[PDB]
RNA sequence: CCAUCAUUAAGUUGGGCACUCUAAGUUGACUGCCGGUGACAAACCGGAGGAAGGUGGGGAUGACGUCAAAUCAUCAUGCCCCUUAUGAUUUGGGCUACACACGUGCUACAAUGGACAAUACAAAGGGCAGCGAAACCGCGAGGUCAAGCAAAUCCCAUAAAGUUGUUCUCAGUUCGGAUUGUAGUCUGCAACUCGACUACAUGAAGCUGGAAUCGCUAGUAAUCGUAGAUCAGCAUGCUACGG
RNA sequence: AACGCGAAGAACCUUACCAAAUCUUGACAUCCUUUGACAACUCUAGAGAUAGAGCCUUCCCCUUCGGGGGACAAAGUGACA
């Protein structure tokens, strides 16, 4: 399922209107943004490591 | 000329635009003062839960910080501010001429 | 998918062009669901596939205005 | 009588002048009698200059800026205020401790986060 | 044909078939219509201009019957656009859960 | 404990950026090339007790900054073990050139320095007191005030996980301009994983 | 926050039309949905039948009309269990001015017309002379805790 | 960004008016302050002092912790499988069906309105070959290509509600507008189930809502909306922002 | 703390559901080795993927040897995906 249909997005899909964007540390198609191609949760952890750019969390 | 200095935080683009507003100040230039442009932020309104729990929504922040510096006297014995590489971390070379 | 070419199917219609040479057959494992009807192939039966098993139903001249998709009952819904 | 003052109200600002002679209203060279339709707070718009008597005394020539046309108002009655405290500070007890030159002390509360909209809680489908 | 009386040409016509939403733009335009042409209208030469326009199509009671045999013809097409008039179903495939309390 | 990550509490308030680059345009492609070289970068260090990383992008100069808390094994002899990561720098992607290295005196003062270490002192499962009692007591003998480190996931061999912390002193762990670093590891024991949440101080 | 007991009362503004705090507090009561320009201007058309049936000016007749709404005995139900709890309350003049105006714009909408171009004009000059409409704020508490004076 | 310059079409042009608003860096409040009855028990109260008055305002780390709360259906992984299928592949159906209980919002039940036309005033935000202005075509949905240029500078868009001359009189009538046929207007290999319009036709409920139950203590309830994300194609779902 | 919930756009996909179609070292991530080193595009029949077929039968330079650091996976076996 996931590892087979991640090559469907990483290579040319039969129907590329499907947009089956998975991730590498998550098998996630349903929390992926345009500039991320990654789930909101593992990006949140490596927002606390400095691979995604500088994004603050609390104190508003 | 429109040397817009741009980064994520201001405190990196402060000293980065303070690199170009100072090294061209000692040059033969007529630098416009530091007049930063309106700086857009971005709310990434994710939901704070994992699968079910609504009324759990987390906002995020990422900023761009545009500035406005323009000098009006180009001469090759002075312009080491602009051609000489200094601080390319956040500073993409927005050297319009 | 535009009204440039007000949509006839042309792979039902091409496969009906691939049928209207010789005599047309009554039940094939075909779909005929997203395909519209015009009255030059009437009389012939087509197995519209509802989803479980394909079941045949014939094309009349009174089927002009619409598609062949409302033919095969899909559900056996009956319920209450 | 030439005094420069400013004032803001609800995502909308202003800046004024002053001119001697009598008192007039020149908000972007038109009036605030067809601008502001309800004709209500304009009656109490003189009460900023009623404690100073510069209503039919000091012409303003306002240049207003931004936001709603209602937010265009209440930035010019704070616009007159700082220009009046350099023109006539004779009534500054009835201008600073009463009325004119104070602040914008409250504005529109935000669409409150962590909730639906401005402290409205999302409608519970439970008991 | 059997329009109600004591109302305007934008207020009396809009009931019988072939006038509805239609005296806003369609029946208003093709007739010499005023704002308040009531039952007192001299409807022998004022109707005389608009009796040429009131008879134009099947909508004198029978366009409903034209659609009725086409409701039958769509049932002879055997489509869901007449099946849900015949089976209680909202005809544009709409919500046949609880919040459909007029058509069952 | 139903709380949030404390390392998130000071992103940009007290701390600085470990991502201080600028990639605005065409962010999608040249991000996947960062994490295509990243998934082997940690496995080649062989539990080096790395602190963290600070990636930098500047006119396609994507420079790698890995710490590798134990030194020597990344240098080699004057550029023998450093060229091998530089050879893979030209092998995975086009350039990626000029890998570096650092070291750390006071070897258990950082957060992830301990966290990668005291995870690796839990596969053997031998003296979870005394190795941490060597760690924490010497840490205040190395200049610390309140250090809080736990042993969480299924100690002893048991089928139930038992957390075992050690903490004392003054510990303002929630103030805005305090630099707090916090970690997590995945030392499994073939029945459950050791997610270790470390805290140290100065 | 009422469990601390007393909260400070909210204050009023006098309109420059009448220089009366209650004239604008009559404006602050008629604002259904808080409609400022749409209801005050139409209440300004809805004293035209108020002053048609009363030649006296509004600033005198509005303190005449509410003077037959301001009571001396109202009822605050005290915790006494199985009693009528009809405790006579001599009103403080804050709430006595407030309660005299509360039932006014509650009652314009159950008459023959239902247009607030003249619903507020219908309601006021029927409720001036202690007879009907808004006097049931005042005159009904004078027939509530009185036939049963045994439950003070 | 136009007081004062005129060639104001405000090319808001010459100069750059740019003085002020106007877009980014810094500090101003602190019962610091005076009188107390308040006696020292520190305060608090009373005022006026600052722009702010008593943290001026909002949040945030929610404490050591509780409910094994949900999810091995985003991931993992301790287990078993599973290995002609618990892997599948395509498109056919369906995920939206139907006697339906609860929910949830939308919108009516007008004449504090409707509607005709007017006049506004907007903020925030979007944009990378796109906004679609505008010449434009059609009463309409929506379409024929060019402009510009990556933008304090280019398009959305005049937002309306306010009010202003009028028709209805409170009513299901002109209030708005469900349910259905006609237009194929549209993007899309492909619009019956199972997309959208407004224009033709149908033109309904509908009388402000019992008992219950909800929030709301001011820019709040309520109200008119405007754009932005998910997105071929689709919001009464979501975030902001004006009034 | 379930109720315009997870779902922030269901003609295909989505679909996780089922039925046909024709297949089990698999649409996949690809290890090793035969390295057969690319049917890397299209006609016909079939819902359509799928079945009969002609195909950019090779590519980055040098110690001088046609051999690969990079080369399609036509086979595969131990597997397992």
């Amino acid at each position: 399922a996931k590892t087979s249909m991640v090559a469907k997005q990483q290579k040319k899909q039969k129907y590329a209107v499907r947009e089956y964007t998975r991730c590498e540390r998550c098998g996630r198609p349903h929390s992926v943004y345009r500039k991320f191609k990654l789930c909101r949760i593992c990006f949140r952890e490596l927002a606390y490591k400095g691979q995604i750019p500088g994004v603050r969390k609390a104190s508003w | 000329i429109r040397i817009r200095l741009k980064a994520y935080d201001h405190r990196v683009i402060d000293q980065s635009a303070e690199k170009i507003v100072e090294t061209a100040k000692r040059s033969g230039a007529d630098v416009s003062g530091p007049i930063p442009l309106p700086t857009e932020k971005s709310v990434y309104t994710i939901i704070r839960a994992v699968h079910k729990y609504k009324d759990s929504r987390e906002q995020f922040e990422q900023r761009t910080h545009k500035r406005l510096i323009d000098i009006v006297n180009p001469t090759p014995k002075t312009v080491d501010a602009l051609m000489g590489l200094n601080l390319p971390s956040g500073v993409d070379i927005e050297i319009k001429l | 998918s535009i009204k440039k070419g007000p949509f006839v199917d042309e792979h039902l219609m091409k496969k009906v062009e691939a049928q209207e040479g010789s005599e047309k057959k009554q039940v094939i494992k075909t779909w005929s669901r997203r395909s519209t009807i015009f009255p030059n192939f009437i009389g012939h039966t087509f197995a519209v596939y509802d989803g479980r098993k394909h079941v045949p139903v014939y094309v009349t001249e009174d089927m002009v205005g619409h598609k062949l998709g409302e033919f095969a009952p899909t559900r056996t819904f009956k319920g209450h | 009588v030439e005094y420069r003052g400013t004032g803001r109200r609800k995502n909308s600002v202003a800046r004024v002048r002053l001119v001697p002679g009598e008192g007039n209203i020149t908000v972007n060279n038109r009036d605030v009698r067809e601008y502001l339709p309800f004709e209500s707070l304009i009656l109490d718009l003189n009460q900023p200059f009623d404690v100073t008597e510069t209503k039919g005394n000091y012409d303003v020539l306002v240049n207003v800026h931004g936001g709603g046309f209602t937010g265009q108002a209440q930035a010019i009655r704070h616009g007159i205020a700082r220009a009046l405290l350099e023109a006539d500070p004779e009534y500054r007890g009835s201008l600073k401790r009463a009325g004119l030159l104070t602040r914008d002390p409250r504005m529109k509360e935000r669409k409150k986060p962590g909730l639906k909209a401005a402290r409205r809680s999302p409608q519970f489908s439970k008991r | 044909v059997d329009i109600p009386r004591e109302k305007r040409v934008v207020i009396s016509l809009t009931y019988i078939y072939g006038i509805g939403t239609s005296t806003a733009q369609k029946i208003l335009e093709e007739a010499n219509v005023s704002a308040d042409t009531r039952v007192k209208d001299l409807t022998d030469d004022e109707l005389g201009r608009i009796r040429e326009v009131v008879d134009g199509y099947k909508v004198e009671g029978d366009l409903r019957r034209e659609t009725n045999l086409n409701i039958k013809r769509l049932m002879e097409i055997s489509s869901y656009r007449g099946i849900r008039h015949r089976r209680g179903l909202p005809v544009r495939g709409q919500k046949t859960k609880n919040n459909a309390r007029t058509r069952k | 404990g139903q709380k949030i990550n404390p390392i998130g509490l000071r992103v940009g308030i007290i701390r600085d950026w470990e991502a201080k680059w600028y990639a605005e345009k065409d962010f999608a492609s040249l991000l996947h090339e960062d994490l295509k070289i990243r998934k082997f970068i940690d496995n080649e260090l062989k539990e080096a007790s790395v602190s963290h990383v600070e990636i930098e992008r500047a006119a396609n100069r994507i420079n790698i900054a890995i710490h590798t808390g134990k030194p020597g094994m990344v240098i080699g002899k004057g550029g023998s073990e450093i060229e091998k990561l530089r050879n893979k720098l030209n092998a995975l992607t086009d350039k990626k050139v000029h890998i570096n290295v650092i070291e750390i005196k006071k070897v258990d003062l950082d957060a992830r320095l301990v966290a990668e270490n005291i995870a690796r002192q839990l596969e053997n499962r031998a003296s979870f007191r005394r190795v941490q009692k060597q760690a924490i007591t010497r840490a205040m003998k190395l200049g610390a005030k309140g250090i809080k480190t736990q042993v969480s996931g299924r100690l002893g061999g048991a089928d139930i996980a038992r957390a075992e912390q050690y903490s004392e002193g003054t510990v303002p762990l929630h103030t805005l301009r305090a630099d707090i670093d916090y970690a997590h590891a995945e030392a499994d024991t073939t029945y459950g994983k050791l997610g270790v949440k470390v805290w140290i101080y100065r | 926050m009422p469990r601390k007991g007393s909260v400070p009362k909210r204050d009023v503004l006098p309109d420059p039309i009448h220089n009366s705090k209650l004239v604008t507090k009559l404006i602050n009561k008629i604002m259904l949905d808080g409609k400022r320009g749409t209801a005050q201007r139409i209440l300004y058309s809805a004293f035209d039948l108020v002053e048609q049936r009363s030649g006296r000016d509004a600033l005198e007749v509005f303190e005449e009309a509410i003077n037959n709404i301001m009571p001396v005995l109202e009822v605050k139900a005290r915790r006494v269990g199985g009693s009528n709890y009809q405790v006579p309350v001599e009103v403080r003049p804050e709430r006595r001015t407030t309660l005299g105006l509360r039932w006014l714009v509650n009652y314009a909408r159950l008459r023959g017309e239902k247009t607030m171009e003249d619903r507020l004009a219908n309601e006021i000059l029927d409720a001036a002379n202690n007879t009907g409409g808004a006097v049931k704020k005042r005159e009904d508490t004078h027939k509530m805790a009185e036939a049963n004076k045994a439950f003070a």
